[PDB]
């Protein structure tokens, strides 16, 4: 098998994982 | 069940499991939820070195992401981040010392040049 690449695009997805950072929103 | 499937089934399965945990993480509101979801993805990845080992670009992204969470203030996350990091460094030790494809310098180097920026917020034990 050659296997060029694919997991590279699956990495940009993980880039979207919030939890804290700033978050300046409220009621 | 890590290692009970064929590496190829493992890949397909893990891509499905974490693509949707990531998706769930963005979905649920509240650091409490995101912290739980986040810890779990990390536990999972930690259990599948063989996966990580075969996919450098993903490995690197997980480790850099683990470095980010070492500055996370939400209770427990920092412990999760470090615990996962040690599993990964053991099981994937070579991939940090040898130049990987698409890179010019051993990843260890980048780590050594930033020890301080990375451990900044960590407690003594985590350090």
């Amino acid at each position: 098998g050659s296997a060029s690449g694919n997991l590279n695009e699956l990495a940009l997805k993980l880039a979207g994982l919030d939890i804290n950072k700033t978050e300046g929103e409220e009621c | 069940i890590s290692g009970a499937m064929h590496e190829e089934d493992e890949k397909r399965f893990l891509v499905t499991v974490i693509k949707d945990l990531l998706g769930l993480c963005e979905q649920k509101r509240g650091k409490d939820n995101k912290a739980i979801i986040a810890s779990n993805i990390m536990y999972i990845v930690g259990q599948y070195p063989r996966f990580l080992r075969a996919h450098w670009k993903f490995l690197k992204t997980v480790v850099n992401k683990l470095f980010e969470f070492m500055h996370e203030t939400h209770d427990g996350v920092q412990d999760m981040a470090c615990d996962t990091f040690i599993k990964i460094a053991q099981k994937c030790r070579r991939h940090f010392v040898q130049v990987q494809v698409g890179e010019v310098m051993p990843f260890i180097d980048e780590i050594l040049n930033n020890i301080n920026t990375i451990i900044c917020d960590l407690q003594p034990q985590q350090v």
